């Protein structure tokens, strides 16, 4: 049901937050992006690599700020289809065509947010840290499952810790709303097990 | 002189040749290897003295002593004293002390024509020529100022880690074609099947082919610097 997937909830809330009581003017996915463009983690990302480590050659803030225009005109186009195919929308609850876009733009920006430094390579340095150097010492100490992520370090699982990490006095980190973290995370699975099918979103955690 | 994987061919060449068998495959030396290695001492010999005395590490008086008797009836004292820079003078001294050694070298290997080509010969040429107190003069000199020197040492010192960290890469590389920083490390350093002992000698010969330069600047940026 697509009434229950743009959910507008944040984390700590406890009324039912209702679209149709709302102001247009600040929606509550453009204070997502509003949140995500303010942040230290966003801000950082200008001194990291796309495919040149360390010029008129694109890093990784232009590389986001490309993806959250590309897919906010994807979004649009199909929340604009939706709503044409599915009048209910538009009628009780009162969504409109601003919200996908704003959605997917949300999610847009922030896809590349906790990756690590110089590109391909840090994950793999960071995985190869715990199989084949002093890190394997930590292997006894711990279950299946949290040596399975040591060892294969994500960039997708860092993103989404950065985006809900709790530190005192600010609880749930940016808050963002739950549909753009929905539409975030690509491989809503654990660690475990390793690649169980051919399926896209079975490839990683 | 050669590996295990070229005796082949030196057999060949020996075969061809005509060296005479003495043993394990051994062989007697050819003439014109001698005369490559009179040469070749007489060379080092004196380039290396005055290379050494214009550099600052050695006193022109020790060039005019050293060498008296290599340039004693062969030197006109009247354009010696006319020069003015050392630079000439050395350069004149080393003109005429490898003329008189050439010349002596050759006499040499035609005194004993008929030792060598029967291979009993076991000494070189230089080493039975009447000049040897002033070559070993030279020679050790040369040694204690020229070879003990601060720089020398560092930068030996230097080429010793460098060398040692990149046949360990190298190594570590070769052993377990598995990871992904192995295949970096040989799409870098080897980016061009055979036995272990065919692959140790390929990577030795490839860390030789490198020059001083070549390989201080891949030593910097593997690190990162
Ligand atoms: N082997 C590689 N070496 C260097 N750069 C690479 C390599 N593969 C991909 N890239 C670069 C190309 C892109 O500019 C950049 C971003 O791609 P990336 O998001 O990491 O890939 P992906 O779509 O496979 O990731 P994921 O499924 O983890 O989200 O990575
Ligand atoms: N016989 C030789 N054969 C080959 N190289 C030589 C010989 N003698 C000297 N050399 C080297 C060192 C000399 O400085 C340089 C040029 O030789 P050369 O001009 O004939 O000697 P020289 O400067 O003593 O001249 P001169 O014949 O006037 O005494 O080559
Ligand atoms: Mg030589």
């Amino acid at each position: 049901n697509w009434e229950h997937l743009l959910s507008l909830k944040r984390q700590g809330d406890t009324a039912k937050r209702l679209r149709i009581e709302q102001d247009d003017t600040r929606l509550g996915f453009e204070v997502d992006y509003d949140r995500i463009i303010f942040s230290a983690p966003f801000r950082s990302l200008q001194d990291k690599t796309q495919v040149i480590p360390l010029d008129f050659v694109h890093t990784r803030l232009t590389h986001s700020l490309e993806v959250s225009v590309v897919g906010r005109s994807l979004g649009r186009m199909v929340g604009k289809k939706l709503l044409e195919k599915y009048p209910h929308l538009e009628q009780v609850y009162g969504y409109k065509f601003n919200d996908f876009g704003a959605i997917v733009a949300a999610a847009a920006l922030a896809h590349d947010i906790g990756n690590p430094p110089f590109g391909h390579s840090g994950e793999k340095a960071i995985g190869e840290f715990f199989k084949n150097g002093y890190g394997k010492r930590y292997k006894d100490s711990l279950t299946a499952k949290e040596y399975q992520d040591l060892i294969k370090f994500e960039g997708n699982a860092n993103g989404f810790k950065v985006l809900s990490q709790s530190k005192p006095g600010a609880q749930g980190g940016l808050r963002l709303s739950y549909a753009t973290l929905g539409a975030f995370m690509k491989y809503p699975k654990e660690s475990l097990p390793h690649k169980p099918s051919d399926h896209i979103a079975d490839k990683k955690y | 002189g050669f590996f295990q994987s070229e005796r082949a061919l030196f057999e060949d060449v020996a075969q061809e040749l005509g060296l005479l068998k003495r043993s394990d495959v051994s062989w007697s030396r050819h003439p014109l290897a001698y005369l490559v290695e009179a040469a070749d001492d007489i060379c080092y010999t004196i380039i290396d003295f005055e290379d050494g005395i214009n550099l600052g590490l050695i006193p022109e008086e020790y060039a005019l002593e050293y060498m008296v008797k290599l340039v004693g009836q062969t030197i006109d004292r009247n354009k010696y004293n006319a020069l003015q820079e050392t630079s000439d003078r050395v350069s004149y001294l080393r003109a005429l002390a490898i003329g008189t050694l050439i010349n002596e070298s050759v006499d040499t290997f035609m005194k004993y024509e008929e030792e060598i080509l029967a291979g009993t010969f076991d000494q070189s040429l230089i080493d039975k020529s009447n000049y040897q107190a002033q070559i070993t003069d030279i020679i050790n000199l040369s040694i204690e100022r020229i070879y003990n020197s601060r720089e020398v040492i560092e930068k030996e010192i230097a080429g010793y880690e460098i060398l040692s960290t990149l046949l360990e890469a190298r190594c570590r590389a070769l052993d377990n074609n598995d990871t992904h920083y192995n295949q970096l490390i040989q799409q870098l350093l080897a980016p061009n099947e055979k036995s272990l002992y065919e692959n140790l000698i390929q990577i030795c010969a490839e860390v030789s082919t490198m020059t001083d330069g070549k390989a201080l600047r891949n030593y910097k940026k593997i690190k990162g610097l």
